Order: C-alpha cells, then structure tokens, then sequence
C-alpha cells in the first residue's frame, strides 16, 4: 500500500 | 468492566487513489497500538503526505480528517521501495499519536490528536449510516481504484521491460506495445474501469514477446  | 473506552469509529490514512486505509478498527479498546509498513507511489519521491482520516467510507474523502503531516528526506528509490512503517497509537487519556518513520533514514514525524477532536456522538451515527447506505457504491469505489493500481503497475512495469529488453525486442512488438501503454495511460486517466480493463486486455496480448524476454 502506497501514500502519495 | 461496567464501562468501555472504545473507538467509535475506524482511524487510518490515504492510501494511493484515494481509498481511506484502516489501522485502528471501530470498537477497539484504548489504550491500543497498530503499526503497517507502507511505501511511495511515485519513483524518486522524496516525501509521504500522511493524512489522518476517521469514518468507516472507502473513500478518503468521504471520511473526517483528523489532520495531516509530511515526513521528508526520503532517499531516492523506485516507487513501491521506500519502508514507511505508519503507527496509531492512543494511551489510555484517548489521545491519539500517529508517527510515520522511513526505516532506511530512521527519521520521524509525529502528530498528536486530542481526545476531543473529530466526529461528535451524532456525526459518528450519521457515518455508520451513511457506510450501509453507501456500501454498494464504496465497494464500486474500491474496485476501481484496485483496477486504476492495477492498471498503474501494469503500465509502469510494462515501460521498465521495454527499458531493458531495449534491442531484444522485434521492432514490430515495441510498436504493438507503445500503443497499448498509451491507451492504457489514456484509460488510468478517466473513471470507466471497463475500458482501463479493455486496454490491460490489449496489452496482455501484445506483450507476449516483451514477457518472454524478462523471461
């Protein structure tokens, strides 16, 4: 899972 | 044991596409700790928004936003390389601390949340509403958003092959190929999951030198  | 301190609602952050990501779960017992590892979205991204959101929606901004803070100087990488470890954790006062910290640079940053701030005893019930009302809707949401990431790596993985297959792969392949990665860019960018899905279809198939060769 990926934040931006 | 009369009573219980509990989260009324879920506790997380934004998560690439939008998506409200959970850490602590509704009805959870303070004092409590969870921690996730998360990464970058973007290559040689030097920096993570972590935004803190409460509610029970997928979408992120259909949740209430607690606050948000950066954590900078993260090394340069690909995307998806980068070792994020995110934790909520709320002491038995109700307080709420969120830290992300890169695990590579051992840099942190922190945010503290009073007891107080958020949804109020109305709001909240409102929100649980909404969630049974808007179930259908957030999973089509959800499912989406998972096709757009998808389609993302897919494109994204697709361009790196191409990189280093470079001579390998027959003129005519490459062709195929660079149309299909522009569509499939095309597609990512609008909201019809059916044609990102129709262009993942018409890559897979034209790509079926490009995979030999990464063998």
């Amino acid at each position: 899972l990926r934040i931006a | 044991v009369l009573l219980l301190d509990v989260t009324p609602l879920s506790l997380g952050i934004e998560t690439m596409g939008g998506v409200m990501t959970t850490l602590i779960a509704k009805n959870t017992t303070i004092p409590t700790k969870h921690s996730q590892v998360f990464s970058t979205a973007e290559d040689n991204q030097s920096a993570v928004t972590i935004h803190v959101l409460q509610g029970e929606r997928k979408r992120a901004a259909d949740n209430k936003s607690l606050g948000q803070f950066n954590l900078d100087g993260i090394n340069p990488a690909p995307r998806g390389m980068p070792q994020i470890e995110v934790t909520f954790d709320i002491d038995a006062d109700g307080i709420l601390h969120v830290s992300a910290k890169d695990k590579n640079s051992g840099k942190e940053q922190k945010i503290t949340i009073k007891a107080s701030s958020g949804l109020n005893e109305d709001e909240i019930q409102k929100m649980v509403r909404d969630a049974e009302a808007n179930a259908e809707a957030d999973r089509k949401f959800e499912e989406l958003v998972q096709t757009r990431n998808q389609g993302d790596h897919l494109l994204h993985s697709t361009r790196k092959q191409v990189e280093e297959a470079g001579d390998k792969l027959p003129a005519d392949d490459k062709t195929a190929i660079e149309s299909a990665l522009t569509a499939l860019e095309t597609a990512l960018k609008g909201e019809d999951k059916a044609a990102i899905e129709a262009k993942m279809q018409e890559l897979a198939q034209v790509s079926q030198k490009l995979m030999e060769i990464a063998q």
